[PDB]
């Protein structure tokens, strides 16, 4: 349970970065 | 105001040599008058050194580095690398230090005197960064300039002396060399070496006939690629490939000088050929090898059977298998296991190490060198204490390998970085935005957003 | 702007400067120079001399074992030096 | 002894801020 | 002679000294170029001899 | 146009969310390759010999570690600095025991990594920049480098590489004081001077420009909203931080030239970096951390030990313990 | 040790080969006195 | 005018090193803190205290000097030169370690004096003080690892001492006895620094690296007047390089620089936190499943048994002389060590 | 007010410094602390 624990959190940040990149709130020029 | 304020040229002065890029003139000043500290040093260094010289303490306690050079061309030095003759460095000294006044005096008149600028002066000896074919002619004879050093030394090894030879039996001698080399199988054989370990690229050369032979090669390439370049101009595709300035020009050799440096800095490190042991001290692996080699020596003098010794961890104490089978020495040393030395070579049969010699055939010479190689290993403290860290204070011994490794990797470090610095300016410069982004221009505003 | 000081460009190439200077820096560099060749910084901060952390024959350090008793500890490990 | 050392250095480094101390009484071309 | 080679082993180191501190200023002062186009001109011919007088007097004492 | 130069032109486009370009074709495989065995050998990957004395490192969670203690361990000493891809093993498991995926992962990683370089070098051309940026990260890739490929090389075998774990990188310090006393070598240092400098000047210039924003909110809101995306002006007031930081020193010990206090921000931490990078690349060499063992001695001749001696003592317990097993003979020469 | 002949010249010697990195610092003379222009 | 407030005005003149009200704290207690620092490394002794030179008058040189803490039979005594220690007695009181006190407490409200220094400034200069809420970090690192820590153990002799090899010996005592390295407190610590480090470095490198083109040479200091309106470089096209190169950027410049701030301040903090752990040798010094695991199976072995080894090497070959005063012997025979070494 | 040329206390300061670093670095292989 401890494995899955580490992997399933490391699974997350790695779906985080995904959004975070091509997800994110568009820079715009105002 | 002929350049050299910032108003004008453009550059402070923390970049003042900057100011000199289209002043050929005062440009060649500087590379002479440089030239003339090289070889100043050259000569100062080793006249310092011959001073500093006690020929009973091997070269390698002395902290040399110079006369370690002299003696492997073969002057001053005997069987063993005895030290039979000092004057040949005094010679070696005298000549360069000499030489850097005349390269001083010329290197001064071009920078301050001489003509600012040349092309006006005669039409071969000044230049455009943006001629392609006077560069190519100024590189063409340079390659014919290096292509004779080259041959020069080709010309020590087979008429003029030869070369000390580490492995010349009875300990090593100097050698004249009648047999280079030719075989292109051989000496680009050793360009498509793997650089890793048991391999070792180019730094795996062990014997004279091979560089001397590669010598003849690299001559007579320079010498036919000058007068190509001299009587050439680049071709269609390498002109859309560069950048035609001065300053990709220097980004160019920035890359290729570190490169170069950084194979040196392997070259002494690993390589016991060109850099003789006897001269230099004892590589790494070499003195590794050499404690398991004393300390088998010695528990077989009091009665242990060295070949069924099992160490703690199962493994053999002594002698071991490497992972391709071959007899080696044992412990944290079955990583040098690809060492090879003329010390250690007499044992050595077609399966590795040989334990019928040695129990049998094991020379006190061998077993001389070995302990003065173990209590010689390239480890020491920047003040010079010799030893492991832990080491007392007492031994004042740091190896010319460490020495020389350590400077040439620092150096070749730095042109790495100089070679990107100065390639992405040339870039930048030649394509205009190397002072910044025009703002009534800002290339990302005409494109699209990303999302 | 200027806070209103004399800038300090200006002192160091004026001569009144060099004059004041060119005696007090030397002399306080003779001064502590002096300060440790009289040996007098040795007595005032009780700092050991090279013939004077042990006694001729013992190997242990006069380590302070006592909050109060310490000064006159270390004032009896010096008598022992004698 | 190290003296002729010192002293040799004495003159060889003062040679070269003297250098630029002869050529600007010169108004020399610095 | 080795008298004569230290002699002229001086020669070379003062002249040298003249020569290192002089060529230069002698460059970049503008006034007397041929004031002293002479002098090191007559200085490099001297310094020039003395290394091969030096030169030679080594193989009487070295 | 021809299909090479279609091809061409994405690879190069300034249109891609990320941007390929020709480090980029090889910078992508690579990592990837990395990126999966590293992943995998972390989770997965069975006991490596690391000091080639049969004497396995369990490095992977499923065979009893945590985040922490978890570590790729870099592959045999019997080894050395011998190639090893796959395919010169008879099989996986042999490859797995001999520590191969290490190989494997810095291979691919350092020359992706580098390649990173070279991508940000080439993006800022695209794009019409100054190209030094590159410059700037070549101190943590030479960093990368020193612990990696260049301390491997001058002692023999990258069994002496550092671990891809955390406990690993604790254990190749400790293990790194012991046989160089890095702590007493300048160019650590000037790796420390660089990183505390760094930080201090990272919290100095955020503190500074933060407490120079100019008023363009209320109380309720963001600061941050003062300020737009591209918009023309700035939103903080230099002259108002050189004020106040002037005079919290003295005046010229601040800076009023953005240019030259961000190229200071820049220059500080990266020179720092590379001295340390360079500090690992020449104990590599064995050129090591001053020795000051017994550098004071009484008149008679006892030592009279410094705080360096002590430093001493601690570095003999970590000699004397690591790779227990791994020594046969007296001194440590590699 | 050089030839006795030489031997004079000892202390001279020992200090020759710092001489190149003089010329590093005669150039910062040289632009203090040119004021860094 | 009150007499208050013509002092007041004396104190805040615009000179060139202003004073303030801070200044009659900051200015005294730094300038003893530095000068006993400077005296105690060029003269004083650490031979009652700790067996140890530690002067250049002894022949130390500047890596090794010391001011080194006062013995561990001092307990945690303020140390005072008219105290009953040194009973105004200036010689006993440097052998005794008076001056560590006397560097450590001056220094103390030294900073104290600079922090407030930082907001009478700001006050007047009329900014927001994050400046001085940045030096909060200084001080929680400060007050942690050198007043805090101590006070928790046995005494000021295990504090810190003031030079740079004593520091480095700090180090070392702290990964053989604490494990330090294995506390995430420090592991925070050393991500907001190195990453404080990173955010120094890659911030200068964009600003000079998108700047516009606002002169004409290629010296580009010169196009800057700290007056102009204009950003001085692109964020619009930084913003681009970074977004297409790593992903994501930055597109708010105050954001950025205020998380310039946060993340080595956040760092320094998390650090002191754990030091005040180790103030009662609260660490993080084991995982109790490992060594179920490693006592039970001697074919386990993780890189954090190995570390644990060298821990115990640390400690033993180390504390004889570390801590001299307490009379530590260890037989050869019970030194822990691997083979042949 | 400017009577003697700045460069000329600067080289005269830096072989000021120059000298007594030198000298420290000496001392380091002399006497005290020299391990001799
Ligand atoms: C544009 C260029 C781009 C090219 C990229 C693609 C090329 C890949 C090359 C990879 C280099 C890494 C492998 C080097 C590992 C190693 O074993 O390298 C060492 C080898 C020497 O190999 C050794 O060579 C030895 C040769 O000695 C043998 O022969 C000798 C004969 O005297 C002696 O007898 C000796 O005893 C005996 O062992 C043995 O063979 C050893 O087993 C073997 O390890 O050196 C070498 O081939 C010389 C060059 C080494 C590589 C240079 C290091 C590069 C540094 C990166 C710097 C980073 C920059 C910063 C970035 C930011
Ligand atoms: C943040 C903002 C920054 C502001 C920083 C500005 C700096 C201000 C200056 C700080 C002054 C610090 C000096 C504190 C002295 C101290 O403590 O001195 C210690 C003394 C107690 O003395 C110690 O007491 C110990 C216990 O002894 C007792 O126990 C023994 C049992 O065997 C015997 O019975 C013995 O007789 C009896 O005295 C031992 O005797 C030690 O050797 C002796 O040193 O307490 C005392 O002065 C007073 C104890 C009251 C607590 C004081 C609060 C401050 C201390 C914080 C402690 C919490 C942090 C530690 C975490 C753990
Ligand atoms: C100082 C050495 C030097 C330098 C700087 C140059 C520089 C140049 N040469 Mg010349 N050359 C030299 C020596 C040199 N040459 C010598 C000694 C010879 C004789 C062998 C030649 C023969 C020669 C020919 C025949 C040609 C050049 C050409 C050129 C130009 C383009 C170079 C180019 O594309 O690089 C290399 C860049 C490439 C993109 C090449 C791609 C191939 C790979 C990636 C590189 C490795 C190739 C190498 C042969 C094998 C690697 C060995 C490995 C085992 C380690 C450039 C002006 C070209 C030109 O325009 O001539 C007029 C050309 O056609 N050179
Ligand atoms: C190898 C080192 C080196 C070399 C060869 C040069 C060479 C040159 N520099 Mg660069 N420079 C260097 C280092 C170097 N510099 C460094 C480190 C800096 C940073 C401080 C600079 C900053 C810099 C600036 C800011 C400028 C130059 C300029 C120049 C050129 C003209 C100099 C001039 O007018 O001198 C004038 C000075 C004098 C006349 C004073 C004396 C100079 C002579 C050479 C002393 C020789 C001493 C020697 C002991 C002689 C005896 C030997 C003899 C017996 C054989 C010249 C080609 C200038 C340029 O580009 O011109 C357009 C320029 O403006 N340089
Ligand atoms: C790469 C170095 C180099 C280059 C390319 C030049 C090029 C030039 N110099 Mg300079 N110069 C140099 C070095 C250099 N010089 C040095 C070292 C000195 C001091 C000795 C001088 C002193 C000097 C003066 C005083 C003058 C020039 C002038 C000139 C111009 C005319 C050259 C001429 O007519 O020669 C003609 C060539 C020959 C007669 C051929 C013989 C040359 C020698 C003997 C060849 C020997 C080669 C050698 C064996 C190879 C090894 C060299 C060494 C590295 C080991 C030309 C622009 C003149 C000028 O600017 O006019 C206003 C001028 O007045 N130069
Ligand atoms: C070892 C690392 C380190 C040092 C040396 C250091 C030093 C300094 N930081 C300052 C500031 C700052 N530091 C900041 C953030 C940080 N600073 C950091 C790390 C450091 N900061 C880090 C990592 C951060 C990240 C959060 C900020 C935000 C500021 C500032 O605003 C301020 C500044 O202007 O800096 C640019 C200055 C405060 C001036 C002062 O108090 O004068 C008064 C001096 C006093 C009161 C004396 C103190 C006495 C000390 C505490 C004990 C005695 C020390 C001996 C004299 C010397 C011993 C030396 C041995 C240990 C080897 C000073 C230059
Ligand atoms: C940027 C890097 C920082 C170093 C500064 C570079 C200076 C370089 C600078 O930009 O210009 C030098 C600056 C200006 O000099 P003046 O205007 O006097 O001279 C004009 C000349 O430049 C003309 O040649 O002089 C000083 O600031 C000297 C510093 C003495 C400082 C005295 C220190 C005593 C104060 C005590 C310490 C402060 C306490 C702090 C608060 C507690
Ligand atoms: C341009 C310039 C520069 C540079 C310069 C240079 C780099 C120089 C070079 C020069 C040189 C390069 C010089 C040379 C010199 C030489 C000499 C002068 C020599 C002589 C010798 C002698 C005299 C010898 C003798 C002897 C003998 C024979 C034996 C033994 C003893 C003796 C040693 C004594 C600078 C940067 C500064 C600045 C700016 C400009
Ligand atoms: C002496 C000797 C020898 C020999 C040698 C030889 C024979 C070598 C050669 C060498 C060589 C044969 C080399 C070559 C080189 C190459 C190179 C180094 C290349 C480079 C390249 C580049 C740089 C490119 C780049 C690019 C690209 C790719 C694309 C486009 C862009 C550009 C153009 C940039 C031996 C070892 C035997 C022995 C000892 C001694
Ligand atoms: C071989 C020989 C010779 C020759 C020699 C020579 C060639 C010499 C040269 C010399 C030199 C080449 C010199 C130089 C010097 C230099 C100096 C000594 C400098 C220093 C510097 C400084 C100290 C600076 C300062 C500063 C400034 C100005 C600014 C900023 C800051 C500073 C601080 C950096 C003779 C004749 C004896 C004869 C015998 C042999
Ligand atoms: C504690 C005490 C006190 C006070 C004291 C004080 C206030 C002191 C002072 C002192 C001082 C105030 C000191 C100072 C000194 C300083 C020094 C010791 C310096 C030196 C330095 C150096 C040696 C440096 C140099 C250099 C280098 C190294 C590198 C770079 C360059 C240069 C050049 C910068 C009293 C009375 C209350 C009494 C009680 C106790
Ligand atoms: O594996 Mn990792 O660590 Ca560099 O030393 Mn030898 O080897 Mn081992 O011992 Mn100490
Ligand atoms: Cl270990
Ligand atoms: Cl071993
Ligand atoms: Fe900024």
């Amino acid at each position: 349970m401890e494995t899955i624990t580490y992997v399933f959190i490391f699974a997350c940040i790695i779906a985080l970065f995904f959004f975070a990149i091509f997800f994110r709130e568009p820079p715009r020029i105002t | 105001a002929t350049n050299r304020d910032q108003e004008s040229s453009g550059f402070a002065w923390w970049a003042g040599n900057a100011r000199l890029i289209n002043l050929s003139g005062k440009l060649l000043g500087a590379h002479v008058a440089h030239a003339g500290l090289i070889v100043f040093w050259a000569g100062a260094m080793t006249l310092f050194e011959l001073a500093h010289f006690i020929p009973e303490k091997p070269m390698y306690e002395q902290g040399l580095i110079l006369i370690p050079h002299i003696a492997t061309l073969g002057w001053g030095v005997g069987p063993g690398g005895e030290v039979v003759d000092t004057f040949p460095f005094f010679v070696v000294g005298v000549v360069h230090l000499i030489s850097s006044a005349v390269l001083g005096f010329g290197g001064v008149y071009h920078a301050i005197r001489g003509p600012e600028t040349l092309e006006e002066y005669s039409s071969f000896f000044g230049y455009d960064w943006k001629d392609k074919n006077k560069m190519t002619t100024i590189l063409g004879f340079h390659l014919i300039v290096l292509g004779i050093g080259a041959l020069l030394l080709v010309a020590k090894a087979m008429f003029f002396g030869g070369l000390y030879d580490t492995w010349a039996p009875g300990g090593g001698d100097v050698r004249v060399i009648t047999n280079p080399t030719l075989d292109p199988r051989v000496i680009f054989g050793y360009l498509l070496k793997s650089p890793f370990g048991g391999e070792g690229w180019i730094v795996s050369v062990n014997n004279l006939e091979d560089v001397v032979g590669g010598h003849i090669w690299i001559g007579l390439i320079c010498i036919a690629g000058g007068i190509w370049h001299i009587l050439t101009t680049p071709f269609g595709w390498a002109r859309r490939a560069f950048i035609w300035s001065g300053e990709a020009y220097l980004s160019y050799s920035l890359g290729a000088l570190s490169m170069m440096g950084f194979i040196a800095t392997c070259f002494v490190w690993f390589n016991n050929t060109v850099y003789p042991s006897e001269f230099y001290g004892p590589t790494g692996p070499e003195a590794s090898q050499a404690q398991a080699m004393t300390f088998l020596i010695r528990d077989q003098k009091l009665g242990a059977n060295v070949g069924s010794a099992q160490g703690p961890t199962g493994l053999g104490k002594y002698l071991m298998r490497s992972p391709t089978g071959e007899i080696i020495f044992g412990g944290e040393t079955m990583r040098f296991w690809d060492f090879r030395g003329p010390w250690l070579e007499p044992l050595r049969g077609p399966n590795g190490l040989d334990l019928n010699k040695i129990k049998n055939d094991i020379q006190p010479w061998q077993e001389r060198r070995a302990a003065e190689y173990m209590t010689h290993a390239p480890l020491g403290s920047l003040n010079s204490v010799g030893g492991v860290a832990t080491e007392i204070n007492s031994v004042n011994f740091v190896s010319p390998r460490s020495w020389l490794a350590t400077s040439h990797f620092v150096l070749a470090f730095f042109f790495l970085v100089g070679h990107l610095w100065h390639a992405g300016r040339a870039r930048a410069a030649a394509a205009g935005f190397e002072k910044g982004i025009d703002r009534e221009s800002e290339p990302v505003l005409s494109m699209p957003s990303l999302d | 702007g200027t806070t209103g000081e004399r800038p300090f460009s200006d002192i160091i190439t004026s001569v009144r400067y060099w004059v004041i200077h060119s005696i007090t820096i030397p002399a306080l560099f003779i001064a502590g120079w002096l300060f440790v060749s009289t040996g007098l910084a040795y007595d005032v901060f009780g700092t050991p001399r090279p013939d004077s952390y042990y006694a001729q024959e013992q190997r242990s350090i006069p380590l302070v074992t006592d909050r109060f008793e310490a000064k006159q500890q270390v004032e009896t490990f010096l008598e022992q030096l004698k | 002894e190290v003296i002729a050392q010192l002293t040799m250095i004495a003159m060889i480094g003062i040679a070269g801020p003297m250098i630029i101390f002869l050529l600007a009484v010169r108004r020399g071309n610095l | 002679m080795t008298i004569l080679f230290q002699l002229a082993l001086a020669a070379l180191v003062i002249l040298s000294f003249v020569m290192v501190i002089g060529v230069p200023v002698a460059y970049a002062s503008p006034q007397d170029w041929d004031r002293s186009k002479q002098l090191i001109f007559l200085g490099s011919g001297l310094w020039i001899a003395l290394v091969l007088v030096v030169g030679v007097l080594n193989f009487f004492v070295v | 146009a021809n299909l090479w130069e279609r091809f061409c032109n994405w690879v190069t486009s300034t249109d891609n969310r990320l941007y390929v370009g020709w480090f980029g074709v090889i910078m992508i495989p690579t990592l990837l390759a990395a990126t999966i065995c590293f992943v995998i050998a972390f989770i997965a990957a069975p006991p490596v010999d690391i000091d080639g004395i049969r004497e396995p490192v369990s490095g992977s969670l499923l065979y009893g570690n945590n985040i922490i203690t978890g570590a790729v361990v870099p592959s045999s000493n019997a080894i050395g600095l011998h190639f090893y891809p796959i395919w010169e093993a008879a099989s996986l498991d042999e490859w797995l025991y001999n520590g191969g995926p290490y190989q494997l992962i810095i291979f691919h990683f350092l020359l992706g990594a580098s390649c990173y370089m070279g991508r940000q070098w080439e993006l800022s051309y695209r794009l019409g920049m100054r190209p030094w940026i590159c410059v700037a990260y070549s101190a943590p890739l030479a960093s990368a480098f020193a612990v990696f490929l260049i301390y491997p090389i001058g002692q023999g075998s990258f069994s002496d590489g550092m671990p891809l774990g955390i406990s690993g990188t604790f254990n190749f310090m400790i293990v790194f004081q012991a046989e160089h006393n890095i702590l007493m070598h300048p160019f650590h240092q000037l790796g420390v001077a660089g990183v505390f400098g760094g930080a201090l000047f990272c919290a100095m210039h955020g503190s500074l420009v933060t407490s120079s924003l100019i008023r363009e909110t209320t109380e309720t809101e963001s600061a941050n909203y003062g300020y737009k995306f591209g918009q023309e002006e700035e939103t903080y007031n230099i002259v108002a931080a050189h004020g106040y930081f002037g005079r919290l020193i003295f005046q010229y010990a601040s800076f009023n030239n953005s240019r030259s206090l961000h190229f200071f921000l820049a220059a500080w931490p990266v020179v720092g970096v590379w001295f340390t990078a360079l500090g690992i690349s020449t104990m590599a060499f064995n050129l090591n951390g001053f020795n000051f063992n017994h550098s004071v001695i009484d008149a008679k001749g006892n030592v009279i030990n410094t705080w360096a001696d002590i430093i001493n003592r601690a570095n003999l317990g970590m000699e004397v313990m690591h790779e227990r097993n791994a020594h046969n003979f007296p001194l440590d020469l590699a | 040790k050089l030839p006795e002949a030489y031997a004079i010249f000892d202390p001279l010697v020992d200090v020759l080969p710092v001489i190149p990195v003089l010329f590093l610092a005669l150039a910062f003379v040289w632009q203090a006195a040119v004021g860094f222009r | 005018r009150g007499w208050f407030d013509i002092l007041d005005d004396w104190l805040k003149r615009d000179r060139f090193v202003f004073v303030g009200w801070s200044g009659i704290l900051l200015f005294p207690c730094a300038y003893l803190a530095l000068g006993g620092w400077l005296t105690g490394t060029t003269f004083v002794t650490s031979w009652y205290t700790h067996g140890l030179a530690s002067s250049y008058l002894e022949g130390c040189n500047f890596l090794t000097v010391a001011v080194s803490t006062p013995a561990n039979s001092m307990g945690h005594s303020l140390l005072l030169l008219w105290g009953p220690e040194a009973q105004g007695d200036f010689t006993r009181w440097c052998q005794l370690g008076g001056l560590w006190t006397f560097i450590a407490l001056h220094g103390a409200f030294g900073l104290i004096g600079f922090m407030l220094r930082q907001f009478e400034i700001a006050r007047l200069v009329g900014v927001r003080p994050y400046n001085a809420i940045a030096f909060s970090a200084p001080i929680a690192v400060f007050v942690s690892v050198f007043l805090i820590y101590p006070l928790g153990q046995s005494s000021w002799f295990f504090a810190p001492s003031f030079g740079v090899a004593a520091i480095f010996r700090f180090l070392l005592f702290f990964q053989g006895f604490h494990n330090w390295t294995l506390n995430p407190f420090h592991m925070m610590g050393v991500a907001g620094v190195l990453g404080g480090a990173l955010l120094c470095a890659i911030h200068g490198a964009t600003v000079e690296n998108t700047l516009f083109q606002d002169g004409e040479g290629a010296s580009t200091f010169r196009a800057f007047n700290p007056t102009q309106a204009e950003e001085t470089y692109s964020m619009v096209t930084a913003n681009r390089f970074w977004s297409q190169i790593f992903g994501i950027a930055f597109s708010n410049k105050r954001w950025l620089h205020f998380f310039m701030l946060f993340v080595p301040v956040t760092g320094l903090w998390m650090s002191a936190i754990g030091v005040v752990g180790l103030a009662l040798n609260l660490r993080s010094y084991d995982f109790i499943s490992q060594e179920i695991r490693a006592a039970e199976d001697p074919e386990f072995e993780t890189f954090y048994t190995k570390n644990l080894l060298l821990n115990e090497g640390i400690r033993a070959w180390m504390a004889p002389q570390d801590q001299p005063h307490e009379n530590f012997v260890f037989p050869e025979e019970v030194l822990p060590r691997g083979n042949a070494l | 007010g400017g009577r003697i040329p700045l460069w000329i206390v600067a080289t005269v300061a830096g072989m000021g410094v120059i000298v007594i670093v030198g000298l420290f670095f000496y001392g380091a292989y002399a006497g005290l602390g020299s391990s001799l």
